[PDB]
């Protein structure tokens, strides 16, 4: 359901570079 | 008196341009339209060679026609009995930006070169058991593109610096050095007899050379992008050229001028490497979309297709005996067919 | 079946192919990054 | 002699290897597409550079130079899916230089002040704006200098995350 | 200057390099090809007694 809060409303989060991002502040 | 000599050549060009045309009176293909064609050619993957880890840059079959060389970017020289697939050496070598190797004649030597600008010799039958290195010839400015043998003591070489040049081995410096291209020289193909030698150039030209003067001899034109490969005719007065667009072309050295042009409309990729047969109907050309193409070199028409790829077809070659081709690929395979 | 100066060819086809193997997987655990900039560019200085 | 220059070094158990290819003085079309597996490109710009000018043609600043080298090999047929780690060299030679001269020498519609930071950003911009391809590869920009180990730490958390994320991609998870 | 002055001098010596009609030069390679057919395994399929490649 989260995921899916996400998809529908506020769909300015489904970017390539947030993910890549944030997978960058893991160990960087 | 600048202008003057600018004016001289220009009339010498025009000149040679009028007696090229003077010298046509016919078509290759006019003369060969009697001649039967060679239909269908069907040639099945006999042995398949495996052991390379990397993208394969070169090879070079034997005199024997049953051992044969490959250089591969992984950084190994590994040498093949084709007959049996065994492997008879491998050669662990300095650097791994290799771009080119070389059998020698007799069986005893072989050549690689690279980015590094040195050509390597190293020596197959040692008291050492290691094929250690027996001569290195540095003096390139470019990466070393091709080099061939003409006997155990002498070596052709081109580079990416605009020069061919022969070396003496024992010696380690270079006799002559032919100069004379405009762009980046990226393959040799030494004449039967060892006399002479053509060399294509990025500079869209084939040059011929005598090995004893330094001074060309003929140049040729024709092509609209890089030659990446050359080779020459069995018959010794002729040669084919492969290049970037997608064509290949058969020059004639006693008639200074072309004799036909082998393309077809649904080909588009350019060409890395060329090679004939032993009496010279076949004319092997292998391609960017992983497949090698054979052609009457006689008529022009394709006759059959290598397929088995899955890369790019960097190298070709036919063996002596002319019984079987070798056909080396950026998939890290070496295959047989016949 | 075989000859001697065969079966021998096929031990050292074989050798062959395992330190080629071994090779592999030595160079299979390095990275190769590659250098790229003009020579008043700080590549010496980064280099060092 | 000349030729491309091989480099060794560990850090943090990992063995990285480094070519040097700028001794290679001719087409660059026909030996590039060797490096077509490598893990990352390293890129080094020198900062203090866009008041100087190259002497070859008298009115080329090697900051275009730099720039258009950068382009030809981010957006190159072979490097599709490969990262550059740029290197923005000389910080300090920059800090005195744009206290002395502004950046629009250099590019004509800077519209910024003379602070250190407004235009060490806007170079940085400048250059990540030329990567064409911004789905299939990344740049990591640093200012190095600090005369200090910084930088391998940089390359080797840059190289950490390239190889994680194309783990995730060979995975599809990404 | 002096490469203008070689290169004059080499379009010299290439332009008094004796040439042949094409007609001639096709026969050649025609008969060539047509002389060595016999041994051309890749044209002519030698049987697999005579093949050292044979499956």
């Amino acid at each position: 359901f989260n995921k899916i809060y996400i998809i529908l409303f506020k769909p300015s989060r489904n970017t390539i570079e947030e993910v890549r991002c944030s997978t960058a502040a893991h160990a960087f | 008196e600048l202008e003057q000599l600018r004016q001289e050549a220009e009339q010498l060009r025009n000149q040679i341009r009028d007696a090229r045309k003077a010298c046509g009176d016919s078509t290759l293909t006019q003369i060969t339209a009697g001649l039967d064609p060679v239909g269908r050619i069907q040639m099945r993957t006999r042995r398949t060679l495996r052991g390379h880890l990397a993208k394969i840059y070169a090879m070079h079959w034997g005199t024997d026609s049953r051992l044969l060389v490959s250089a591969s970017q992984d950084g190994k020289l590994i040498i093949w009995d084709s007959y049996t697939t065994n492997k008879v050496h491998a050669i662990p070598l300095r650097s791994s930006w290799v771009m080119t190797c070389a059998y020698a004649p007799s069986g005893n030597f072989v050549a690689c070169g690279g980015l590094d600008n040195i050509c390597s010799i190293y020596s197959l039958k040692t008291r050492e058991g290691n094929v250690r290195v027996s001569r290195e010839l540095p003096g390139h400015t470019g990466y070393l593109s091709c080099c061939r043998f003409l006997d155990d003591n002498q070596i052709i070489t081109s580079s990416g610096d605009t020069t061919c040049a022969l070396w003496d081995i024992e010696t380690g410096q270079q006799t002559v050095g032919f100069a004379g291209h405009s762009g980046d020289v990226m393959s040799l193909s030494l004449a039967p007899d060892g006399r002479t030698f053509v060399s294509g150039a990025c500079d869209a030209s084939i040059k011929l050379w005598d090995v004893r003067d330094s001074m060309c001899r003929q140049t040729f034109i024709g092509h609209e992008s890089d030659i990446n490969a050359v080779a020459f005719f069995p018959n010794g007065y002729a040669f084919t050229t492969g290049s970037d667009d997608a064509t290949c072309r058969l020059f004639d050295l006693r008639a200074d001028q072309e004799l036909l042009m082998y393309s077809h409309d649904n080909i588009i990729c350019g060409i890395t490497s060329v090679a004939f047969s032993r009496s010279g109907r076949l004319l092997l050309a292998g391609y960017d979309d992983f497949n090698c193409n054979i052609w009457d070199a006689m008529k022009g028409d394709r006759a059959g297709v290598l397929a088995g790829h899955d890369n790019r077809v960097s190298c070709l070659g036919v063996t002596d005996d002319g019984m079987a081709v070798a056909t080396g690929s950026w998939d890290s395979f070496l295959k047989i067919w016949n | 079946t075989l000859s001697a100066e065969d079966k021998a060819a096929v031990e050292r086809s074989k050798m062959i192919d395992r330190n080629l193997r071994e090779d592999g997987e030595k160079a299979a655990k390095e990275v190769k990054l590659l250098l790229l900039g003009a020579g008043e560019s700080g590549k010496n200085t980064i280099v060092k | 002699t000349t030729g491309i220059v091989e480099t060794h070094f560990t850090f943090k158990d990992l063995y990285f290897k480094m070519f040097d290819v700028g001794a290679q003085r001719s087409e660059r079309k026909k030996w590039i597409h060797c490096f077509e597996g490598v893990t990352a490109i390293i890129f080094c710009v020198a900062l203090s550079d866009y008041d100087l000018v190259l002497a070859e043609d008298e009115e080329m600043n090697r900051m275009h130079a730099s720039m258009k080298l950068f382009d030809s090999i981010c957006n190159n047929k072979w490097f599709t899916e490969t990262s550059i780690i740029l290197f923005l060299n000389k910080k300090d030679l920059f800090e005195e230089k744009i206290k002395r001269s502004p950046l629009t020498i250099c590019y004509p519609e800077y519209t910024g002040s003379n602070t250190y930071e407004e235009a060490a950003a806007y170079i940085q911009c400048q250059f990540e704006d030329l990567n064409r391809r911004k789905d299939t590869k990344e740049i990591y920009t640093h200012f190095t200098c600090s005369t200090d180990t910084k930088n391998v730490q940089f390359v080797f958390d840059a190289v950490t995350d390239v190889i994680i994320k194309n783990n995730l991609k060979e995975c599809g998870l990404y | 200057i002096a490469q203008a002055r070689k290169l004059v001098e080499q379009l010299k010596m290439e332009a008094n390099i004796d040439r042949i009609k094409v007609s001639k030069a096709a026969a050649d390679l025609m008969a060539y090809c047509e002389a060595h057919a016999k041994e051309d395994p890749l044209l002519t399929p030698v049987p697999a007694s005579e093949n050292p490649f044979r499956e």
